[PDB]
């Protein structure tokens, strides 16, 4: 990589000889393990917790409107 | 002695202090946001309004001459005394929880500056 | 691979022991967009830019959703006077009052300007917002991982990227638009204007209709071309037009070989474009603020009053905050900079221009604030014969009064704008003019001492943003250059809070004044505004307290969502005084007795509990303070605006 | 020029700064050894010829390529001042401490500021870019210049033969005298300045009064003047008996330990 | 003049000699850490109290401890520039 | 010319401080009565219900928003009957909670017994998966089978928790964790 390229990279190295017929995929390389781990972090899985209960307290609020049975 | 008992837990005392600073903030600004959503809403009659039952408990049990409240007791002194205490209604119940956090917080930050002259883990 | 460098800040943040600290999470949201000096730093720069223009678009898109499904857009164009409302609220707790929400962004007379009639347009716009925000997530996808360096694009294609800039971009946009309006928007808004239906925008552009059904070029058409709704929008396609022509022009005819930074860093030039780039963008924003309301541009929205306040008073604001962040980059690209010799000029005269500044400021300081005091005094002492109003000492600005010029075939803007301006218009520009001041004195301040100063003399080994050097020198807190920044966030909230004022009064004393009736000629003063804005008093009175009534009084009103946030506003503003009057170490002994509180129950947390540094401290305070005071008077214009017009 | 700078002189315009300081601040002097740290230790002495004040010097060759600038010491407002004097290898260009830039010549050079942070920040800048023999020193009002920096010859950061320990303290930091235990003592207020052996027996002290089981009264003055009460308690039994505790107590302890 | 003192803790980092802005810390030998060197502050009149030493001293708690003396200022402690009291 | 209203004090010079035992309890309180008789709290029903009715009124019939208005409306009558049966003052006609301690409608116990089970099941989850993930890798990174497994097996927390705390494995010993003993005590 002697052209500067970012990290985590999907470039193929731009010094390359006459028109190359080459599979080249622009996606990015991510992995099954690694997108659970990702989902797994503090702040995605507390923002999904918060997100589950907010949804919860907003279905109880819908269908039970107010404190009736108090 | 009392002081370095006092120091030697302070830990404790500051602890306390800030749990019970945390709990009467939080439902006294929780309390006067929902009533303030109600009222706003269109709705003041859904709004948390606890009755003050204990200071009107007291107040008619032990200062009051004639029924106000009627719970305690609703006897009528036949000779009353008169004065100028105030009859409490819901709202005084939200100030006096209001009160209990400004004192609380008070006494916390007092107590706790005082207590961490001896030393903190940070000084 | 990339899912995996995906959470690699914090995969970092775990690894090492010294990283275990919340202090750790707060510093790592702070440097999260400080793309740090690499190779790959412009590849960083540019694919942020552009996913926050995906991200713009996202934001186009879902106004237009809501234009198309949430609002009453029809009804707006068969009655502009109705109210405006773009965002249903749904039967959830108890928010059943304010269902229709009045939206003052001004989006109903910006469509109603680009000839849309219909909301499957609206539909239409909304899903090619979509379809633009995935491309350019694509495309900033695509710069950050797979594409050119971009490192030359500052120093060594700025010829390229300014030439771009000014033909492609700014005068093709240009000339695209002027043919949109002259093609589709000035014949919907003459067919919406007369009554006579709209056909699709298409069948505009058919060679057969009003395109060639009259060849005359001036102002006469079917039946009778007097609307003037439709003139402002033939006066910005001229504008478009000329400014088009004169772009391409001068491009060509520019020299544009000099550019200023070859002497500095990529990441340091990168900061100085930032800067000068956000400057533009703020002065362009104040600009447009004041041009709103000085030039009606767009369709019924002078009658629109909550928008016309609303977009004044939004654009002011991003204007100063952009205004701040100018010199906020300026400062970071001065003291991260290896070698800035560019500015020995004012960094040798750095003391002269803060000082000359400093007496600046003092100076109109205490002489604005002096005459309102004084007329405080007076008044409160029963002497309104010694204060300083038009039945008193008069500061009539004379400079104001004054645009008269040899007319070469000129008209309208030759003048003062037909506006009279009398003692309380002089006092409030002056404020305006000490609060600027004050302001720019902090941010060059900051700019100035950043690398160097009289107490601290090595502060550029310190970088842009440190919480001091210590308690020596008898204190050496907030010298910093962000620290300046966070001081001049606050001067600017105070300016801008200040115009936003000065502008809303004033609006509020025209709109009073032209309900005089018709008969009712003698305005004498009245102006609720030129008669009492001389006091602090007068203010505190017949601005703040008087219209605080709509926001108060909103409770079982549409409006109270306004009150609410006027609470809500209250309430941050004064965390806000919590954040900025304390300090760090006292949370930290607290969370030090909370933490031993925890290690008795066994909780024993592992992110070891810090409270927030020193800087995180100041920056949450600043970030409340701002929130609470832009939200209240946000909460207190709406609520004002809305419910008397 | 007059109006460029005051047409005074600096002692002129400094009136009694001394004689002044001196009562002002009688506290602020400096000790015997002032750069070094003790008396036996070379003491390297300069004079005016080595390094002469800035108001004696116009376009010195020792001087920097440096262009001038607002943010330099107070002329004619100020007497102190402190000179830098670095040999260089190459002229190449630095950072001014109060900002701007100069260039440093082939050979020698010498600068001036007021501070001495200033001074301690261009070394720190210059031993960053490889050069060695960075000298500072302190010009006075009346001209004598005091060696500073590398005092003794060799820089603080590497450790030299000849330098007694200053401000040391032979314990840990919270192993210092209370402010209660040391009331009423010239330390009060500073307890960090105590002796150890003050410190030790204070912490003694406290504990020995929080023994009241073998705490000794002691006896009430005798200042009226008549007679002396007869009273019911022989102080001279319980002085024997309390001298019979004390030795049995410290022989007890010496046991313990 | 803001007192500066040393401490048995003191390992001989070095680093608060380095962190001075002013020279006031200077290092001696000594026979109590494996280091053979301790820190020492002989020109305590320079100190500013800056505490940029405390900063980099990696022990506990900080082996060198300033102790700001706010009723005795000096203008090497109060950092004046454009005063002179000499 | 008139002080605030005088109350009258109990001249209680008996010797003795009477307690009623009837007057204990909600319903023998002459300063609170139901909802259901309640003339202000029926005021203020029918004045939402006729703003109610006025703000549906604005949108024409069949339309989305008379509808939702309707809903609304609907709401508010349910919230009515059920409210009919709380405790609201005699003067205010805002339905009161009872915090004495009385089970009643509108009372606190039963919404404390739940708060503290729901808090105290959150509390025991967090702290079980602090105990079982004794380490800041799985603090900042969530074990989600094992946060998940320590938050549904916190239903047990009232009596795990009381367990533990008899049993010594709730509490640390004060001498094994970090104290301040600064002032070397
Ligand atoms: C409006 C301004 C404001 C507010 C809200 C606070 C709040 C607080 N201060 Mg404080 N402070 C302020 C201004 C303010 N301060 C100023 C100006 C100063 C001077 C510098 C100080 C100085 C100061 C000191 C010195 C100390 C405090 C302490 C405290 C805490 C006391 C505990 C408490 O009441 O918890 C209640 C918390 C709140 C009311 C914050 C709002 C929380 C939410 C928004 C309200 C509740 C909503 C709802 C119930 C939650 C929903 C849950 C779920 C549905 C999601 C609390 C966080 C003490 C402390 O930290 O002890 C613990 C303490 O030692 N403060
Ligand atoms: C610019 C950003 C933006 C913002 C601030 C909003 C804000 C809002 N949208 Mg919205 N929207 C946007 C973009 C945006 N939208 C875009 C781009 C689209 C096109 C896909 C939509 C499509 C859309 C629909 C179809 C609806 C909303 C609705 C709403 C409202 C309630 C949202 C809700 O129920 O949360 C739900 C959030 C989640 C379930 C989390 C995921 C709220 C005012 C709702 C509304 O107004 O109800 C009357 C509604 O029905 N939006
Ligand atoms: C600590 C203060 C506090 C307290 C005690 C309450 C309590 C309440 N609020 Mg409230 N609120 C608060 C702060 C507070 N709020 C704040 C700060 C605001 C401003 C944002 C509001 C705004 C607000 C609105 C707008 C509404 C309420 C409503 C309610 C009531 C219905 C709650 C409900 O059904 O939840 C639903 C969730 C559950 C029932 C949880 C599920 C049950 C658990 C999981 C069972 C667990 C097993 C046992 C309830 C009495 C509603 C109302 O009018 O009722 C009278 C309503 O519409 N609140
Ligand atoms: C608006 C900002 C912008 C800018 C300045 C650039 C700039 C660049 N892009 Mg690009 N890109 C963008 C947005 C942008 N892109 C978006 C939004 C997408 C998503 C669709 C892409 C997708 C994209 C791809 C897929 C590629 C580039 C490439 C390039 C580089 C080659 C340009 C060139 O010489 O062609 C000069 C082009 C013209 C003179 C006319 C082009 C006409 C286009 C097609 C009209 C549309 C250049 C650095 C290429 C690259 O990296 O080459 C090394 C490349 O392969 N870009
Ligand atoms: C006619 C061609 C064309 C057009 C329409 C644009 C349009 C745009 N460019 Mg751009 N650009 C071009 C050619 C063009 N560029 C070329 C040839 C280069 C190479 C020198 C660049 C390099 C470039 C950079 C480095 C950046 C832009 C950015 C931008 C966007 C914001 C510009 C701004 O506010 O100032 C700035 C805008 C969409 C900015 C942006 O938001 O990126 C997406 C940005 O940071 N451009
Ligand atoms: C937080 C950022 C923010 C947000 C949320 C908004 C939100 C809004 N802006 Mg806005 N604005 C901002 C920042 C922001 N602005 C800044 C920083 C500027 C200064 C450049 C402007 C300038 C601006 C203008 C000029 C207009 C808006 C308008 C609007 C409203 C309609 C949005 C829309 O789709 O119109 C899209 C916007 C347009 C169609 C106008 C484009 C005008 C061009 C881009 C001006 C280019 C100036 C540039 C310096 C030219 C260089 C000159 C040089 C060659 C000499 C909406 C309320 C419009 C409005 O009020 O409508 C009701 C409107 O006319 N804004
Ligand atoms: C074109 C606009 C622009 C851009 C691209 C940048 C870019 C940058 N700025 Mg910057 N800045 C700007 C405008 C801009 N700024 C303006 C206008 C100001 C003045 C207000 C500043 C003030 C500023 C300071 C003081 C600092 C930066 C820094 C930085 C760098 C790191 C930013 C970071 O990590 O933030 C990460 C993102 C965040 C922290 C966002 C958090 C949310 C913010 C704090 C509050 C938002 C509240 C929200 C609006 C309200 C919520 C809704 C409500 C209803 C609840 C980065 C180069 C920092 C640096 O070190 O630069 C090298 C730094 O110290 N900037
Ligand atoms: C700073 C703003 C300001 C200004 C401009 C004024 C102005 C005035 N006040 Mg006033 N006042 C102020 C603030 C201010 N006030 C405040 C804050 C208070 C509250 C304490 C008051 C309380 C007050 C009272 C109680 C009274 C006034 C009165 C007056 C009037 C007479 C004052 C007088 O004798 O002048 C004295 C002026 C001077 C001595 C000259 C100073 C200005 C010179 C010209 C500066 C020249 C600089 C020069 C150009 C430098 C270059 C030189 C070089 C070229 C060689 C005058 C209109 C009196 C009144 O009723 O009159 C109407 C009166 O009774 N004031
Ligand atoms: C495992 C989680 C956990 C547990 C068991 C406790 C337990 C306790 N905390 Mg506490 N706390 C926590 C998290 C936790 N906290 C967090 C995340 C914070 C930062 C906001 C605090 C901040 C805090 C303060 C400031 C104080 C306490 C206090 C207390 C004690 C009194 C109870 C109380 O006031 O709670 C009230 C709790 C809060 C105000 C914050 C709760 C924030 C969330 C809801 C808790 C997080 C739960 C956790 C993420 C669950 C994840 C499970 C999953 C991983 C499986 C008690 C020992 C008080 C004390 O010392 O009294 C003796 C006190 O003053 N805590
Ligand atoms: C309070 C305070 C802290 C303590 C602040 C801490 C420990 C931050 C942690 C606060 C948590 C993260 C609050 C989480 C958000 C709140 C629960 C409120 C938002 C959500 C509600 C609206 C529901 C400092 O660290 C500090 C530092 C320097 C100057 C001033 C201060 C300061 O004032
Ligand atoms: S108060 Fe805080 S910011 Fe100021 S010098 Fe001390 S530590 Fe630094
Ligand atoms: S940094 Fe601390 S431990 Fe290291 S030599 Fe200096 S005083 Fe001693």
């Amino acid at each position: 990589r002697k052209i500067p390229a970012g990290p985590y990279s999907v470039s193929v190295e731009p010094l390359r000889d006459g028109a190359t017929n080459e599979v080249s995929i622009v996606t990015p390389p991510i992995s099954s393990e690694g997108v659970q781990e990702y989902l797994s972090l503090a702040p995605v899985f507390f923002m999904a917790l918060a997100i589950f209960t907010s949804g919860f307290a907003i279905e109880v609020l819908r269908f039970f409107p107010d404190t009736r049975y108090w | 002695d009392l002081v370095g008992k006092l120091l030697a837990t302070k830990a404790t005392v500051i602890s306390t202090l800030s749990w019970i600073t945390l709990f009467l903030g939080f439902h006294a600004t929780g309390l006067y946001m929902h009533n303030d959503a109600m009222a706003a809403f269109g709705v003041p009659q859904k709004q948390i309004i606890i009755e003050p039952v204990f200071a009107e408990f007291i107040q008619q049990v032990f200062f009051l001459g004639t029924p106000v409240y009627g719970l305690g007791s609703a006897a009528v002194s036949s000779t009353p005394t008169l004065s100028f205490l105030p009859i409490i209604s819901g709202g005084d119940f939200l100030v006096h929880h209001a009160i209990a956090l400004g004192l609380h917080t008070t006494v916390l930050v007092l107590i706790k500056g005082a207590l961490d002259s001896q030393g903190s883990y940070l000084f | 691979d990339f899912s995996k460098a995906a959470f690699g800040s914090a995969t970092g943040l775990v690894a090492k022991a010294a990283s275990q600290t919340t202090t750790a999470i707060w510093n790592l949201h702070a440097d999260a967009h400080d793309f740090s000096n690499s190779s790959y730093l412009s590849k960083q720069v540019f694919a942020a830019n552009l996913a926050h223009i995906g991200v713009v678009f996202i934001w186009l898109s879902g106004m237009h959703f809501h234009g198309a499904y949430f609002s009453n857009y029809l009804d707006w164009l068969q009655d502009p006077s109705i109210a405006p409302t773009a965002q249903q609220v749904s039967n959830i707790a108890n928010q059943s009052v304010l269902n229709p929400i009045r939206v003052t962004s001004g989006f109903f007379n910006l469509w109603l300007a680009e000839g849309i009639t219909s909301t499957y347009q609206l539909k239409v716009i909304a899903a090619f917002g979509l379809i633009a925000s995935a491309l350019c997530f694509l495309g900033s996808y695509f710069h950050m991982h797979s594409s050119t360096s971009f490192t030359r694009v500052l120093n060594t294609k700025l010829t390229s990227l300014s030439t771009h800039h000014l033909v492609g971009l700014l005068g093709l946009g240009s000339l695209a638009w002027a043919g949109h309006l002259i093609h589709i928007s000035l014949p919907v808004n003459i067919l919406l204007n007369a009554g006579v239906a709209v056909p699709s925008p298409h069948s505009l552009l058919s060679s057969k209709a009003v395109a060639t059904i009259v060849e005359q070029l001036s102002f006469s058409a079917l039946t009778s071309s007097d609307g003037y709704v439709w003139q402002p929008l033939v006066y910005s396609a001229m504008h478009h037009f000329a400014l088009a022509l004169v772009l391409i022009v001068g491009s060509i005819f520019l020299s544009t070989a000099s550019n200023p930074l070859m002497s500095f860093t990529v990441g340091s030039s990168w900061h100085l474009v930032l800067g000068v780039q956000l400057f533009v963008t703020g002065t362009a924003s104040v600009l447009y603020a004041q041009m709103s309301n000085a030039y009606p541009v767009y369709p019924y929205l002078l009658t629109d009053h909550p928008t016309v306040v609303s977009l004044f008073v939004h654009h002011m604001w991003i204007g100063g905050f952009f205004l701040v962040g100018a010199f906020a980059h300026l400062s970071i690209g001065l003291v991260r900079d290896t070698l800035p010799q560019s500015f020995s000029v004012v960094l040798t005269q750095r003391d002269i221009i803060l000082g000359h500044l400093t007496w600046v400021v003092a100076f109109l300081g205490v002489h604005s604030f002096g005459l309102y005091v004084h007329n405080d005094t007076m008044q409160a002492l029963g002497r309104p014969d010694d204060m300083f109003s038009d039945n008193a000492i008069s500061l009539l600005p004379v400079f104001a009064r004054w645009s008269t010029l040899t007319l070469n075939s000129t008209g309208s803007a030759v003048s003062v704008l037909g506006v009279e301006l009398s003692t309380a218009d002089f006092m409030v520009t002056h404020i305006h003019a000490f609060t600027i001041h004050t302001t720019v004195l902090i941010l060059v301040k900051g700019f100035l001492y950043a690398r160097s100063s009289r107490l601290v003399n090595d502060k550029y080994k310190l970088d842009f943003r440190y919480p001091c050097d210590g308690p020596g020198r008898g204190g050496t807190c907030q010298i910093s250059p962000w620290d300046h920044v966070f001081l001049g966030l606050f001067w600017m909230y105070n300016s801008i809070s200040v115009v936003i004022f000065h502008f809303f009064w004033e609006y509020q004393s025209n709109l009073a004044s032209i309900k005089a009736s018709a008969g009712g000629s003698i305005r004498a003063l009245a102006s609720d505004f030129e008669l009492n804005s001389i006091n602090t008093n007068g203010w505190l009175r017949n601005f703040l307290w008087s219209g605080a009534a709509q926001v108060i009084q909103s409770y079982g009103s549409p409006l109270a969502a306004y009150g609410l946030t006027f609470l809500a506003s209250h309430f941050v503003w004064a965390l806000s005084l919590m954040f900025l009057f304390s300090g760090r170490g006292y949370w930290q002994e607290l969370i030090e007795s909370v933490l031993w509180a925890h290690h008795k129950l066994y909780v024993v947390p592992h992110i070891q509990p810090r409270a927030l540094s020193i800087t995180s401290g100041r920056a949450v305070g600043l970030t409340h303070y701002l929130l609470g005071g832009i939200g209240t008077t946000w909460s207190f214009f709406l609520a004002r605006i809305v419910a008397t017009a | 020029a007059v109006p460029n700078t005051p047409k005074s002189s600096p002692d002129t315009l400094a009136g009694n700064r001394t004689e002044a300081s001196a009562v002002s601040r009688p506290y602020d002097k400096f000790n015997v050894n002032y750069p070094l740290s003790s008396p036996d230790q070379a003491r390297t002495e300069v004079t005016t010829k080595e390094i002469p004040r800035p108001e004696d010097l116009v376009d010195s060759p020792k001087f920097p390529l440096f262009g001038g600038s607002a943010n330099g010491y107070m002329s004619k407002a100020t007497r102190e001042r402190h000179a830098i004097t670095w040999t260089a290898k190459e002229e190449t260009t630095f950072e001014m401490p109060t900002s701007g830039w100069a260039m440093m010549n082939k050979g020698e050079n010498l600068c001036y500021f007021r501070k001495k942070e200033q001074c301690i920040a261009l070394c720190k800048q210059l031993r960053s870019m490889k050069i060695n023999d960075v000298k500072i020193y302190r010009l006075s009002k009346d001209g004598t210049v005091t060696f500073l920096h590398p005092s003794d010859g060799v820089f603080p950061e590497k450790v030299n033969k000849g330098r007694v320990p200053v401000n040391f303290r032979p314990f840990t930091v919270c192993q210092n005298a209370k402010q209660g235990e040391l009331k009423f003592t010239e330390y009060w207020t500073k307890p960090y300045e105590a002796d150890a052996l003050t410190t030790l027996f204070v912490k003694a002290r406290v504990a020995a009064y929080n023994d009241v089981v073998n705490l000794f009264p002691l006896p009430n003055p005798k200042l009226t003047s008549g007679p002396a009460e007869p009273t019911s308690v022989d102080y001279d039994a319980l002085t024997k008996e309390a001298m019979e505790g004390q030795k049995k107590r410290i022989e007890a302890a010496m046991a313990s330990v | 003049a803001h007192a500066v003192k040393i401490y048995d803790t003191c390992i001989g980092c070095t680093l608060c000699v380095r962190a001075c802005p002013t020279d006031v810390i200077e290092m001696v030998p000594a026979t109590v850490n494996a280091a053979k060197q301790v820190a020492s502050t002989p020109r305590v009149e320079d100190c500013v109290g800056c505490k940029r030493c405390e900063t980099a001293c990696p022990t506990d708690f900080l082996s060198i401890r300033v102790y700001l003396q706010e009723n005795e200022e000096t203008q090497y402690s109060l950092g004046l520039d454009l005063a002179d009291w000499s | 010319i008139d002080t605030a209203p005088v109350t009258k004090m109990k001249n209680l010079k008996t010797g003795t401080v009477e307690v009623d035992q009837t007057k204990l309890s909600v319903k023998s309180w002459g300063h609170m009565e139901p909802c259901g008789q309640n003339k202000k709290f029926q005021k203020r029903i029918k004045d939402e219900a006729f703003k109610l009715k006025k703000r549906q009124d604005k949108y024409a019939k069949g339309s989305a928003a008379y509808a939702g208005v309707q809903e609304v409306i609907d709401q508010a009558k349910d919230t009515a009957k059920a409210y009919e049966g709380r405790w609201c003052g005699k003067k205010d006609g805002l339905p009161r909670v009872i915090a004495t301690g009385e089970v009643t409608r509108g009372g606190i116990v039963t919404p404390a017994l739940m708060f503290l089970y729901t808090t105290g099941w959150i509390g025991y989850a967090g702290r079980s998966y602090l105990l079982r993930t004794k380490d800041a890798a799985k603090e900042i990174k969530i074990d989600v089978p094992l946060a998940l497994t320590c938050m549904t097996s916190a239903f047990a927390w009232p009596v795990y928790s009381w367990q533990d705390i008899t049993n010594g494995r709730f509490v640390a010993k004060d001498t094994e964790i970090r104290v301040q003993r600064m002032h070397m005590a």
